């Protein structure tokens, strides 16, 4: 096998990782009164980022190594700095709103792209934006707003956890906007770029989780419920083997295989926790959904760049 | 490897007339929609003076006369009012792999005919086959251990540049693969130096070092050049004459 017929690595991979991920951040942990919900997010992104980077430099190591890096350190900094944050935001996320929504919303990258761009790219897009968005925007309109927001969410000030969210899909748009800059000036292998952005979030998660207190302190969580310890660890190792799987859609296929295969992955994992934890959607709302992947593939196949 | 082809051997040209130069690569030379292509000049005694980067962008006091054009295998320099002060040889070099190549050049004649960085080289002058030799490029104003690259080039005569090594200030080198079984490159920030030392070499070698700064942006380019020194290897000293 090996062809894209079953690309079983990156479906388990971040199938698992989706599961894990759900399982984790909304556990039930405790009992009735004795109840501690899952407060702890810059742990979690910071074990994530460690495995991430030593399973990128065992890649590098185990394969060509004659590519000599051109690019500047501050560089990396500078993107690190905007995916740690977006990754932190999206995590913290969790805690206030439901996972479909979650993810809904870390789904929407074109948005912030497309405005990012015209602001100061200044590209123009006559066919492949501005008219094809409309179907993300109804779709996001139908799932996350109501008719007239007044049945459901209501229209009362939204929660700490949507502007999370707005917060992340614009750190997300900045990180992606230096990330093509630097590629694009510097001529950037993704081993290298991957390793040392990992690395950098690593240093600054390290330095905040410590002035924070946390590390020295949240250990007493562990202790009493002693299984967060292993499965948290196995969350951060899935995401580490996507990654390199992914490494060869990019190199065989091309990158639309990727693309079409995170999508049907995403809606996949829709799915799942709509079926497996219970979380209910209620009617004129899988609509939403559909709309959105449903624009999101006919841009990955019409008026891609 | 890329073998860049420029097809316009020479050129003859009036004052006032546009003068297109043409080049062509074996294989695309643009890496994420940038194309990595490099123009440099070379008047007749003197060290190539960096032109333009990216085909498109003139380097800083460059006359914003010359202009480049071009994109996948083709690319173009162009300069309408050509004047008394153009007149040199033009080279078209790409760097989209390691082993970094520079055309055959194409040249243009008229009808009717403390705070810089200073490189000096130095080394032997004539030196039979078969021996081990050793050349110095010396660096001032400057340290050799901020954020650039110094270059060893050689040029054969007939004026076909080959470039020879590379070494960074973090102390990485690159070789060219053809020469990598034979030279050496190494260096000295205590007496801020760094050396080229070539193995049993042959009757071939004849030709100009040069020592060079550069530094990567779209691509490597070399900015500052020293002056130069010539090497003869032949079997016989050269006495009267």
């Amino acid at each position: 096998l090996r062809l894209p017929l079953c690309f079983l690595g990156v479906f388990v991979c971040y199938f698992y990782y989706g599961i894990l991920q759900e399982k984790i951040t909304r556990g039930k942990y405790g009992e009735g009164a004795k109840q501690e919900t899952f407060t702890f997010a810059l742990t979690l992104v910071f074990i994530q980022c460690v495995i991430n980077a030593v399973f990128a430099k065992i890649l590098i190591q185990f394969f060509d190594t004659a590519r000599v890096d051109h690019t500047r350190s501050w560089l990396y900094a500078a993107c690190s700095i905007s995916y740690l944050g977006a990754m932190v935001s999206s995590n913290s996320a969790l805690q206030f709103v439901n996972y479909p929504t979650q993810v809904l919303g870390k789904s929407c990258k074109p948005i912030p792209v497309m405005l990012l761009g015209v602001t100061l790219l200044k590209k123009k897009y006559p066919l492949a934006k501005y008219l094809c968005v409309l179907l993300i925007v109804a779709g996001v309109a139908l799932f996350m707003y109501k008719p007239k927001k007044v049945v459901g969410i209501e229209e009362h000030t939204v929660g700490y956890g949507e502007l999370l969210l707005l917060l992340s899909l614009t750190l997300d748009g900045l990180t992606g906007v230096s990330q093509d800059h630097m590629r694009a000036h510097y001529q950037t292998g993704s081993n290298h770029m991957m390793l040392n952005i990992n690395l950098w979030s690593t240093l600054l998660l390290g330095m905040g989780i410590l002035f924070t207190g946390e590390l020295w302190e949240f250990l007493s969580f562990a202790e009493r419920y002693p299984a967060i310890i292993y499965n948290i660890l196995l969350f951060g190792l899935t995401s580490a083997l996507g990654q390199s799987f992914i490494f060869m859609t990019v190199v065989y296929f091309g990158p639309l295989t990727c693309s079409i295969i995170t999508t049907t992955r995403k809606f996949f994992t829709i799915l799942a926790s709509v079926i497996l934890f219970a979380n209910p959607i209620s009617p004129m709302q899988w609509v939403g959904t559909v709309l959105v992947f449903l624009g999101l593939g006919l841009d990955a196949k019409f008026g891609k760049g | 490897d890329i073998v860049m082809t420029q097809s316009p051997a020479s050129l003859t040209v009036s004052l006032g007339q546009s003068v297109t130069i043409s080049c062509r690569a074996s294989e695309n030379v643009e890496y994420y929609g940038t194309s990595l292509m490099q123009w440099y000049q070379q008047k007749p005694g003197q060290p190539p003076k960096f032109l333009i980067y990216g085909a498109s962008n003139i380097e800083s006091g460059v006359p914003a006369r010359f202009s480049g054009s071009g994109s996948g295998t083709d690319f173009s320099l162009n300069i309408h009012p050509v004047e008394e002060d153009d007149i040199a040889m033009y080279f078209c070099q790409q760097s989209r792999k390691v082993p970094y190549t520079f055309g055959s050049g194409t040249k243009l004649e008229i009808k009717g005919s403390s705070g810089e960085v200073q490189l000096q080289e130095s080394g032997p002058g004539l030196v039979k086959p078969s021996q081990s030799l050793s050349l110095t490029c010396s660096v001032t104003g400057y340290s050799i251990t901020s954020d650039y690259y110094w270059n060893w080039i050689r040029q054969f005569p007939g004026n076909k540049l080959e470039w020879m090594a590379y070494i960074r200030y973090d102390g990485t080198s690159d070789y060219n693969p053809s020469l990598k079984n034979r030279i050496s490159i190494t260096r000295d920030t205590s007496k801020n130096q760094f050396f080229l030392k070539l193995n049993s070499v042959a009757t071939e070698d004849t030709a100009t070092y040069y020592c060079a700064r550069a530094y990567y942006y779209d691509g490597i380019n070399f900015d500052y050049w020293g002056q130069g020194t010539t090497l003869t290897v032949s079997s016989e000293n050269l006495y009267f004459q």
